[PDB]
């Protein structure tokens, strides 16, 4: 038995890692479907288990030595992708978890540290024109980038007046180069309703950001990548109807 | 006979109002039972006579 070797199998996917942290369950509280008495729509939901329920990789960012870090907003990252955004468009309300596995790996000769982070209800806000006088709002492609994510304005705030200095309070795991190549964290439906529109409303937001920054001497790899992996888990959907998009 | 039967036997002067319904005790909103497919012939609830 070891702590940092470990296998993620969901349906027809599989994850494996050699050098990774322990396995973070979010709140301390594993993803469960919806009880007959925390729901209240009465349509009979479609849970499609298998074909929904699996690793989805979505895309990977080049972490250069001077990057302010990115963000992705779930559940709108799937919304187009595989038959879990199908379901996600053809029906009104939505319900899961998420299994995410960002993974960047280097060399033993390269360091820095990665901030992996899973912020609920993660509400961007705007430059103010600058000087505080303007209730400007962000665009679609900023609150809901989707496949390629969003690169931050600035990285100390969170784009929202919050510091990342303490972004650690909700489920997080760092990617520190010397020790690990790969974060995990799971949530669970995490919402103040049992159901959600799943492309009008944003669960969380994965902020995936360095504060260690990458370095490295001349060496023969420049090109370090990180790679996110995410992927659904005991959902649900209800309130059928015909195909919608954003 | 004594005394006639048409008398004996009326219903006049009945004093109870009689009730066709009777009303039932609703704290809660009614609960939603499960449900399944149904393909029969002779049950069909949705046609109805306004």
């Amino acid at each position: 038995y070891s702590d940092r070797v470990a296998q993620l199998t969901i349906g027809n996917s599989t994850i494996t890692t050699q050098e990774a942290a322990n396995i973070i369950v979010g709140y301390g509280e594993w993803p469960s479907y919806c009880s007959d008495s925390d729901a209240t729509a009465v349509d009979k939901p479609t849970r499609p288990d298998v074909s929904v329920n699996r690793f989805y990789t979505l895309d990977t960012k080049l972490w250069e030595k001077s990057s302010k870090g990115w963000y992705w907003k779930f559940p709108d990252v799937l919304t187009e992708t595989g038959v879990f955004g199908q379901n996600a468009q053809f029906h009104y309300l939505y319900r899961s978890g998420f299994c995410i596995h960002v993974q960047c790996n280097a060399s033993k000769f390269h360091q820095g540290a990665l901030l992996v982070a899973v912020l609920p209800e993660y509400v961007i806000g705007t430059v103010a024109g600058g000087t505080g006088t303007e209730d400007s709002h962000p665009p679609y492609k900023q609150t809901q980038p989707g496949a390629d994510g969003f690169e931050l304005q600035h990285p100390y705030v969170l784009d929202a007046g919050i510091p990342i200095s303490q972004l650690t309070v909700c489920p997080h795991q760092w990617i520190n180069l010397r020790t690990n190549n790969c974060a995990t964290i799971i949530v669970p439906y995490i919402n103040a309703l049992p159901f959600d529109s799943a492309l009008n409303h944003c669960n969380f937001g994965l902020l995936v950001v360095p504060i260690s920054p990458l370095d490295y001497d001349q060496g023969a790899t420049p090109v370090i990548p990180i790679t996110i992996t995410l992927a659904p888990m005991c959902s649900e959907f209800a309130g059928l109807r015909q195909a919608v998009t954003q | 006979g004594d005394r006639v039967a048409d008398v004996i036997e009326s219903s006049i002067g009945d004093s109870v109002s009689r009730a066709l319904t009777h009303a039932l005790p609703a704290p809660t909103g009614q609960n939603t039972q499960v449900s399944s497919h149904r393909l029969d012939t002779g049950k069909v609830p949705a046609l109805q006579a306004a």
